[PDB]
């Protein structure tokens, strides 16, 4: 059982995924 | 070692006995065979003919 036993010590990580968004900020009009 | 072709296989139930000319193998798993655990062993050297 030496190949199932050092299979499960392997243990990859799923590592989701991340995702931000951008922004605006607008102006301010003058006359 | 020795390059050995393999003629009969008896399976049973929980081991398959593998001869070849000048060397027998046992094939047991335990559990599921499942491959990681199919596992081989040389049990006994008496001579097997075609």
């Amino acid at each position: 059982k030496m190949d199932t036993n050092q299979i499960r010590a392997v243990e990859p990580a799923p590592l989701t995924q991340e995702v931000s968004s951008v922004e605006f900020g607008g102006s301010s009009d003058e006359t | 070692n020795r390059i050995a072709i393999l003629k009969y296989a008896v399976p049973f139930s929980e081991e398959l006995l593998i001869w070849s000319d000048e060397a027998q193998f046992v094939l047991t798993a335990s559990g599921t065979l499942t491959s990681k655990s199919v596992e081989l062993n040389l049990t006994t050297q008496f001579d097997v003919q075609d």
